[PDB]
C-alpha cells in the first residue's frame, strides 16, 4: 500500500498553511463578530442590577 | 432561469410531503417510521451495487474471488488470477467479438 | 560506552536546580547564573549607540528630499505622513516645522484620529509651539473626542504638558473620552509614565476629575512599574505622588506607587522619602487602615 | 475595503461561540487568594498575558481536523489526514510549540517541571530520564494515532469491500439476495463507526493539546508587594 | 402642552398605558430591586411589540 | 442623518393641537425604522456561480482519478456507501430540535436579553 507520500516537507507545509488561514481567519473575522454579539448580551445582563439602580438615582420624574 | 426555480419547488414537496412510507402505508407492517428508513438504505446500498455491477460485468474482479466463478465461465479471461496472462486472453477474445 | 558513563552524572547536577534547596547543599555563594544575564545585558548596551553625528546626514536627506519645494509643493500632499517618520529620524529642524504648519493648517479640520496623533507626536520631538497649528487641533479634538483613542490621547496630552497649553473645555473633553469614551482598562496597557504626565497636567491646571483620577489610578501597578528604568521610575513616583496630593485623592491603587519607592529607598533622598510618608499618613487617614509591606514566601 | 454585514443568532456563529467556550473552558483560572478588585485588577490581566492562548489553538486545531477528517467521509474524496506528512505535521508542530512555549518564561527551568511531585528526592533520578523519553514520545504518538485511524480505517473498508463485492459477482446480481444483504450492513454499520471516529479522533486531539500545554501555563501570581489593611 | 408631553413618551413607550397614571406611585420603593412586580414582566413582554 | 427622537420632538411640538391625534400615525410612520424591500429576483449570484463550478471540477477530477487508478471498482462503489449516510442524517435528524440546541450554547442566545428596565426609564 501506499505508505510514504512523495514529499513529507510538502504535506507539512500544506497542514501548516491550512492551519495558520484558519488561525488568522479566525482572529479576524470570526472572534471579533462573536465577540460583538456575545458581549454585548453578557455586558446588559451582568451591569442590569446596577444599571437601572444608578439611573433610578438620577431621572427626577418620581 | 425559471426551470431552476420550478425544480427548487418540486424537490421542496417531494422532501417534506411526498413520503413513500404513508402513500404507501406502511405503517401496517413495519414497526416504527425510525426503522423503515434503515431499510431504506440498506436497499439503496444492495440497488447501486448491482448497477455498478451491471453496468459492465463482463471484467476481471480486481479484488481476489474465493474459489467462486459468476457464471458458466470458470475457465475465461473473466476467471484468470494472474492479470497479465488475463490481458492477454482478452485482448484475444476481444479481437474476435 | 564511555559516552552513556559521561552524560549520566552531567546530567545528575543539573537536575538539582528546580528545588527549594530539597537536597543538603545545592545553593551556591558564586552565583554564576549573575555573570550570563550581566554578560548579555552588556551587548544590548553597546546596541543603544546613539549615532549622533550620522544625524547630520539625515538631515541632508531631508533637505534634498521635501525642503526643495521646487521639486515637490510641501503643501500639496501630507505632513502628517512625512513628518511623522523624519522626526522619528532625528531630524529636529524648527525652520522646516514652521513649513510644515503653514502647509497643514488649511487641512487640520479633514485630518483622521491618526494622523492628528502622529502630527502631535512629531511637534512633540521636535518641541516646536505654534498657537495657531494648536488652536486648530484642540478643535479637531473637541469636535470627534469621542473618536480618540486612550493610546493617542496620552501622547497628544504629553505635547500639551510639555508646553503649558491647556483650555478648560479640551480638559473636559479629553477627561470625558478617557473615562467613558474608553475602556477602563485601557490604563494598563498604556504604561505609568503616560499616566504621570497625564496627571501632572490636570495637577498644575488644577481641574478636580475625580472620575478621570479613578480610571487613571488603575493602570499603576507592581507590573507597569517594574518596566521603567529606575530613574524614570523614581521621576514618575514624585510627581504622580504630588499630583494625588493636591486633589486629596487617594485611591487603593496608590499603595503600589509608595511600595516602588519603600521596596528601594536608596535611590531617594530624605527630603523625597518625608514628603512620600506624608502623602503614606494622608492615604492611610482616607483609606481608615495602616500600610504594611508584603514580603515573598 | 468594505466588510460585508452579518445577521445576529447567525447558526454558524453560535456553534462555533459554544465551541470555543467549551475548550476555553479547559483550562481554567486560577482562582487568588486575594479578593478581586481594582487593586488586584492589573496582575489579573498580567496573568492573562503571561497564560497562553491555548482556547484559540485548540479551537483552532479542532476545526481544522474535523473539517480535513470529514472530507475523508465524503464522496470522491480523501481525507487530508490519510497522508503520513499531513497528520504526522500536526502532532509535532503541537509538541514543539509547547516546548517553545515553556523554554521561554522559566527557561533552564523547564527541565525542571520534569520532574514528578512528591517523589523522594534522593529516588528522583532514574525517574525523570524515562520521563523525558515519553515526553518526546508525545510528538510521534499523538500524529501517529490521527494518521492511523484515518489510513487503518480506509484500508480496511478497501479490503471489506472487495470481499463483500464477490458475493454478488459470483453468486448473481438478482439470483440471491441473502448473504449480500448482510453484509452490506455490516459495512454500513462501519461507516457509521468511521463518522463516530473523525469526531472522536478531533476531539481526542484537541484535548491532548489541552493537557500538554497547560502543563506550563502556570505561572506564580504578583500579587501586591504592599497593602493596607482593615 | 401637556398633551404633547405624553405624545412623545406613548409614540416611543406605547406600553406605558398598560398602567394607570392614579396606580403608578403605588409602585415605587426606594430600591429599584423593591419595586412591586406587579407589572414588572408585563411591562417587559409588552415592550416587545404586538408579534 | 438625524436621530428619529429629535424628529419627533420638533414634529410634534409643531404640530396642531387639532390635528395632533390624526396626524400621530403619519409621525409614528415617519420615525419607523427602515426595512429594505425584496430586490429583483436574480436567479443565482456570481461568487455562487464560481462555487457550483469549482465544486463540480473538483468532483470530476477527483471521479476521474479515482476511476482510472487501481481497484477502481472499490473506489465507486465506497462513494455510494458513503452517499447513504448523507440521506440518513437528512432523513434521522431533528433539525429543528438541533437548531435549538445550538441557539442553546451560546449565552446571547440560550436566554433572552434581559436589560433596561421600563420604570427606570420612564421619562416625567
Amino acid at each position: 500500500m501506499k505508505l510514504l507520500p512523495e514529499s513529507l516537507q510538502q504535506e507539512a507545509a500544506t497542514a501548516a498553511v491550512v492551519a495558520s488561514w484558519v488561525l488568522w481567519h479566525l482572529d479576524t473575522q470570526l472572534l471579533p463578530t462573536i465577540m460583538r454579539e456575545h458581549k454585548l448580551h453578557a455586558c446588559w445582563a451582568a451591569a442590569a442590577k446596577r444599571y437601572n439602580e444608578k439611573l433610578f438615582k438620577l431621572n427626577p420624574s418620581y | 432561469m425559471a426551470v431552476t426555480s420550478f425544480l427548487g419547488k418540486a424537490f421542496e414537496k417531494y422532501f417534506y410531503d411526498f413520503s413513500a412510507y404513508e402513500q404507501f402505508g406502511l405503517n401496517r407492517f413495519l414497526s416504527s417510521k425510525g426503522q423503515y428508513v434503515a431499510l431504506r438504505h440498506v436497499g439503496f446500498v444492495m440497488v447501486g451495487v448491482n448497477v455498478l455491477l451491471a453496468a459492465n460485468f463482463p471484467f476481471n474482479p480486481p479484488f481476489p474471488t474465493i474459489g467462486m466463478c459468476p457464471a458458466g465461465w470458470e475457465g475465461t479471461w473473466v476467471c484468470q488470477a494472474d492479470k497479465a496472462k488475463a490481458l492477454e486472453m482478452y485482448k484475444e477474445w476481444k479481437k474476435s467479438n | 560506552a564511555m559516552t552513556r558513563q559521561f552524560s549520566a552524572p552531567g546530567s545528575h547536577e543539573h537536575h538539582e536546580t528546580p528545588l527549594s534547596k530539597v537536597m543538603p547543599t545545592v545553593v551556591s555563594i558564586p552565583r554564576k547564573v549573575a555573570c550570563l544575564a550581566l554578560g548579555a545585558t552588556k551587548k544590548v548596551v553597546c546596541g543603544l549607540a546613539s549615532s549622533g553625528p550620522s544625524q547630520n546626514l539625515v538631515s541632508t536627506f531631508a533637505n534634498k528630499v521635501i525642503v526643495e519645494e521646487n521639486l515637490v509643493n510641501v503643501a500639496e500632499i501630507d505632513v502628517p505622513f512625512w513628518s511623522y517618520w523624519l522626526s522619528s529620524a532625528g531630524f529636529t529642524s524648527k525652520d522646516a516645522f514652521v513649513k510644515f504648519a503653514e502647509a497643514v493648517k488649511p487641512k487640520v479640520a479633514a485630518l483622521s484620529t491618526s494622523d492628528i496623533t502622529n502630527l502631535t507626536v512629531a511637534f512633540k520631538r521636535a518641541n516646536y509651539y505654534d498657537k495657531d497649528l494648536f488652536t486648530g487641533i484642540e478643535a479637531n479634538v473637541s469636535a470627534n473626542f469621542t473618536k480618540f483613542e486612550t493610546e493617542q490621547l496620552l501622547q497628544i496630552v504629553a505635547t500639551f504638558d510639555a508646553f503649558n497649553h491647556s483650555s478648560v473645555a479640551f480638559l473636559d473633553d479629553v477627561a470625558d473620552s478617557i473615562t467613558y469614551c474608553n475602556h477602563y482598562l485601557a490604563p494598563v496597557r498604556a504604561g505609568a509614565d503616560e499616566l504621570a504626565t497625564l496627571l501632572t497636567y490636570y495637577a498644575k491646571n488644577g481641574h478636580e476629575r475625580a472620575d478621570l483620577l479613578a480610571t487613571v489610578a488603575r493602570g499603576f501597578s507592581e507590573v507597569s512599574l517594574g518596566k521603567l528604568s529606575a530613574a524614570q521610575r523614581k521621576d514618575t513616583v514624585l510627581s504622580a505622588l504630588k499630583a494625588f496630593q493636591t486633589f486629596g485623592f487617594y485611591p487603593e491603587s496608590i499603595e503600589a506607587v509608595i511600595g516602588a519607592a519603600l521596596v528601594s529607598p536608596a535611590e531617594y533622598s530624605a527630603e523625597e522619602l518625608k514628603e512620600v510618608e506624608a502623602v503614606k499618613v494622608a492615604a492611610e487617614n482616607a483609606l481608615g487602615g495602616e500600610f504594611v509591606l508584603i514580603q515573598e514566601g | 475595503s468594505s466588510v460585508r454585514d452579518v445577521k445576529t443568532g447567525s447558526l454558524p456563529t453560535n456553534f462555533l461561540t459554544g465551541v470555543y467556550r467549551f475548550w476555553r473552558s479547559q483550562n481554567p483560572a486560577e482562582k487568588p487568594h486575594d479578593p478581586v478588585n481594582d487593586r488586584l485588577l492589573p496582575a489579573v490581566v498580567d496573568a492573562s498575558d503571561k497564560r497562553a492562548s491555548i482556547g484559540t489553538w485548540a479551537t483552532t486545531f479542532f476545526c481544522t481536523i474535523i473539517s480535513c477528517n470529514l472530507l475523508g467521509l465524503m464522496p470522491f474524496n480523501e481525507a487530508p489526514t490519510s497522508g503520513l506528512g499531513f497528520a504526522t505535521g500536526l502532532g509535532v508542530s503541537v509538541w514543539a510549540t509547547a516546548t517553545i512555549l515553556g523554554l521561554s518564561k522559566t527557561g533552564f527551568k523547564f527541565p525542571g517541571h520534569f520532574i514528578p511531585g512528591g517523589t523522594p528526592w534522593p529516588m528522583a533520578f532514574i525517574f525523570v530520564p524515562l520521563e523525558t523519553i515519553s515526553y518526546t514520545f508525545r510528538a510521534v504518538s499523538l500524529g501517529v494515532r490521527l494518521w492511523v485511524n484515518m489510513l487503518a480505517g480506509h484500508t480496511l473498508l478497501h479490503i471489506l469491500t472487495g470481499m463483500a463485492l464477490a458475493l454478488p459477482f459470483s453468486l448473481g446480481f438478482f439470483s440471491m439476495v441473502p448473504a449480500t444483504f448482510g453484509v452490506c450492513c455490516l459495512l454500513s454499520a462501519l461507516v457509521g463507526l468511521e463518522y463516530l471516529v473523525a469526531v472522536l479522533q478531533s476531539g481526542v486531539f484537541s484535548i491532548l493539546s489541552t493537557v500538554y500545554v497547560g502543563e506550563f501555563n502556570h505561572d506564580k501570581f504578583i500579587g501586591p508587594a504592599a497593602k493596607i489593611v482593615k | 402642552r401637556l398633551l404633547k408631553l405624553w405624545a412623545k413618551r406613548l409614540l416611543v413607550s406605547p406600553e406605558l398605558a398598560i398602567v394607570p397614571l392614579n396606580e403608578f406611585d403605588a409602585q415605587l420603593a426606594s430600591k429599584f430591586e423593591g419595586i412591586s412586580p406587579k407589572y414588572q414582566e408585563l411591562l417587559s413582554a409588552v415592550a416587545q411589540g404586538n408579534k | 442623518e438625524g436621530n428619529s427622537v429629535a424628529g419627533i420632538i420638533k414634529s410634534v411640538n409643531e404640530t396642531s393641537g387639532a390635528n395632533l391625534l390624526s396626524s400621530l400615525k403619519t409621525i409614528k410612520a415617519q420615525a419607523a425604522p427602515i426595512y429594505p424591500a425584496a430586490a429583483s429576483s436574480t436567479g443565482y449570484s456570481t461568487q455562487a456561480k464560481i462555487a457550483l463550478f469549482g465544486a463540480l471540477s473538483w468532483i470530476l477530477y477527483r471521479a476521474d482519478g479515482q476511476s482510472k487508478a487501481h481497484e477502481w471498482i472499490v473506489d465507486l462503489n465506497l462513494n455510494v456507501l458513503q452517499a447513504a449516510w448523507l440521506i440518513s442524517f437528512s432523513s434521522l435528524i431533528p433539525f429543528r430540535a438541533v437548531y435549538f440546541a445550538f441557539r442553546g450554547m451560546a449565552p446571547a442566545t440560550a436566554s433572552t436579553l434581559n436589560g433596561l428596565k421600563t420604570f427606570s426609564s420612564i421619562s416625567l
